[PDB]
C-alpha cells in the first residue's frame, strides 16, 4: 500500500519467551522507568 | 539443581533426604515431633516407614501357632525380645503379651 | 478409671479390656509426620525467615570454620527471599499451569 | 606456545605450562648446584626465598643479580594469577594486552591494542569482598557497584565500613559467566542454575547489554538504538511556528 512500513508493537519474541516463562512458574514481571508493569500484550 | 534451593532453606539432609522425602519411602516429622525413639523427638528430620508406624500406631507383633501345641508365657505377661512364647515362637519386640483366640480352656 | 487412683504413665491410645478388667495404653505418641511434597511445602509455609537470619549472623562469629562456608551459603537463599516478595512454599505448585495451545501447534 | 593456543591461554587466564617462576620477594639471586640438584635463592635482609628447578630449567638470572617483585628467574610463560598478587591489577592488564599482541603482532596481524583492552579490563571487572557493610562477607562484587557502596558510606551516609576488597583476575569466559542480567546468563551452558536463582531473588534485568536485548526482539542498545540519539525529533520549517500557535491556546 506504499506505507512506511514498522512501529512494531512488541518483538513477538519477548512475548513468546514472558509466556514460554509463565508455564513453568516464574511471574516475569516487565517494568518501565517508573518500575511499574506494561503488559506488553493488551489480550 | 545443584545448590538444591529447597534443601538449603530447611537443610533435609540437603538432598538424598529430599528425593527421599517423596520417592522412596521415608516420612519427615513435620510438627510438633511428640515422640521418642530411644532419644528424643528429631523435629524436621527423617523418619523409616516402621520408624512411623512404631511411632503412632505402636507395636503388635502375632506370633502364629501351630495346631496341638502349647505356649510357655500366660495371657498377661510383660513378656521380653527374645524370649520364648513357644517351643518355637522367637519374641521381637518388649511388651505384654496376649492370647489371640485359643484352641483349648 | 476409678476417679483420680488410677491414672496412666505413659503417652498413648488407650485400650479398654472388659474381659481382662483392664485399661490398658499402647506406647504411641501422636506425631504430625507427613510424608511427600505436601510436608516440604508444610515446613516451607510456616518458617521464620528473619530468625533463620538471627541463628546464622550467629553462625558467622563463633564457628570451627569447617562446615562455615555452608553456614554462610544458607543466608544467600535466606536474605534473597528476605527482601524479594517471593514467599518460599511457593516453590511446590499446587495449579500447574499450561503453556498456550499455539506455543505448542 | 604460539598462536591461538596463547591468544586463548591468555584471554582466559590460565595458569600454564612452565610457569617458569618468578621471585615472590625482591632481593638477591643465588644460583647453586650443577646437574646433581638445582636450585636459586633470592635472598634479601631477611627473608631468604628459594626456588627449585627442573634442573633442566633455562633459567635467565646469573648469580649475583639483584631482582625485583614478581620478576622472572627462569623464562618460559608466566601465571597471570601470580602475577596478579605479587604486583597488582594494572601491572597484570599491561602483561596481558602486550602478550596477547606479541602474537598477532609475530604472525602478520596489525590490529589497534584497545581492542585487546577493553576485553582485558571486563577481565577485572569483579573483586571478592574482606570484610563487608552490608551484605555477605565472602561474595564476588563487580568494581563499580562496590564503589556504590564505599565512596557511599564515606560521604553522605559515612560510617560503618568501607567494604574491603581484593583484585580479581577473571579469565575472559569465566568473566562473561558472572554477568549480572539473567537473559543474558541464561544462553550459557547452564540456563537453569541461572533461572531458579534470579527468580528466587525479585531479580532485575535493565537490559544494559546488547546480547539481552536481541534476546527479547528489543530494539539494540546501541548505534540508531542509543539512548543519545533515538529520541532526535526533526520539525520542518512551517510545522515549527504552525505548532508554536496552538502552544499558547
Amino acid at each position: 500500500k506504499g506505507e512506511d512500513v514498522p512501529e512494531p508493537s512488541v518483538p513477538e519474541s519477548f512475548r513468546v519467551l514472558v509466556k514460554e516463562l509463565q508455564a513453568l512458574a516464574l511471574d516475569v514481571q516487565t517494568l518501565d522507568e517508573k518500575d511499574n508493569p506494561v503488559d506488553i500484550f493488551e489480550g | 539443581d545443584v545448590p538444591s534451593k529447597i534443601g538449603t532453606l530447611l537443610d533435609l539432609s540437603a538432598t538424598e533426604l529430599e528425593q527421599v522425602l517423596y520417592f522412596n519411602k521415608y516420612i519427615v516429622l513435620d510438627p510438633k515431633g511428640a515422640v521418642l525413639d530411644g532419644v528424643p523427638v528429631e523435629k524436621r528430620q527423617l523418619l523409616t516407614d516402621e520408624e512411623y508406624r512404631e511411632l503412632r500406631y505402636g507395636k503388635q507383633e502375632t506370633y502364629p501357632l501351630p495346631a496341638g501345641v502349647d505356649a510357655l508365657v500366660k495371657d498377661g505377661e510383660e513378656v521380653v525380645k527374645g524370649q520364648e512364647l513357644a517351643p518355637g515362637v522367637v519374641s521381637r519386640m518388649d511388651g505384654v503379651a496376649l492370647y489371640r483366640f485359643p484352641r483349648r480352656v | 478409671a476409678d476417679g483420680g487412683k488410677v491414672k496412666s504413665e505413659i503417652y498413648g491410645r488407650v485400650e479398654v479390656d472388659l474381659v481382662r478388667n483392664v485399661v490398658r495404653v499402647v506406647e504411641s505418641y501422636d506425631i504430625d509426620a507427613r510424608m511427600g511434597a505436601e510436608a516440604i511445602q508444610e515446613l516451607l509455609k510456616e518458617l521464620d525467615l528473619e530468625k533463620l537470619e538471627r541463628e546464622l549472623l550467629e553462625e558467622m562469629k563463633h564457628p570451627s570454620r569447617a562446615r562455615r562456608a555452608k553456614a554462610r551459603k544458607r543466608l544467600e537463599v535466606v536474605r534473597a527471599f528476605l527482601d524479594s516478595g517471593n514467599r518460599p512454599e511457593w516453590m511446590i505448585l499446587e495449579a500447574v499451569p499450561v503453556l498456550p495451545p499455539d506455543l505448542r501447534p | 606456545t604460539q598462536g591461538l593456543p596463547r591468544v586463548i591461554e591468555l584471554f582466559e587466564a590460565r595458569r600454564p605450562k612452565a610457569k617458569a617462576v618468578i621471585s615472590e620477594i625482591d632481593g638477591v639471586v643465588r644460583i647453586e648446584e650443577g646437574e646433581d640438584r638445582l636450585s636459586v635463592f633470592v635472598e634479601s635482609e631477611g627473608f631468604s626465598k628459594e626456588y627449585k628447578l627442573p634442573k633442566d630449567a633455562r633459567l635467565l638470572v646469573k648469580d649475583g643479580d639483584y631482582v625485583e617483585a614478581g620478576q622472572p628467574l627462569t623464562r618460559g610463560a608466566i601465571d597471570p594469577h601470580q602475577l596478579l598478587e605479587a604486583k597488582g591489577p594494572e601491572a597484570v592488564e599491561r602483561y596481558l594486552v602486550d602478550e596477547i599482541q606479541k602474537v598477532y603482532r609475530a604472525q602478520g596481524v596489525k590490529l589497534h591494542d584497545k581492542h585487546i583492552e577493553i576485553v582485558v579490563r571486563q577481565m577485572l571487572k569483579y573483586v571478592e569482598v574482606t570484610d563487608p557493610g552490608d551484605s555477605r562477607l565472602l561474595e564476588g562484587q563487580v568494581l563499580e557497584k562496590w564503589d556504590v557502596e564505599a565512596l557511599n558510606e564515606r560521604l553522605i551516609a559515612e560510617g560503618k565500613v568501607p567494604v574491603a576488597w581484593k583484585p580479581l583476575l577473571m579469565g575472559v569466559t569465566k568473566s562473561a559467566l558472572s554477568t549480572k542480567s539473567w537473559l543474558s546468563a541464561a544462553s550459557f551452558q547452564n540456563t537453569t542454575h541461572v533461572l531458579t536463582e534470579a527468580a528466587i531473588a525479585g531479580k532485575k534485568d535493565e537490559l544494559i547489554g546488547l546480547k539481552e536485548n536481541v534476546i527479547l526482539g528489543r530494539l539494540i542498545p546501541a548505534g540508531t538504538g542509543s539512548d543519545f540519539v533515538r529520541f532526535t525529533q526533526v520539525v520542518d520549517q512551517r510545522t515549527l511556528k504552525a505548532i508554536e500557535e496552538a502552544r499558547k491556546e
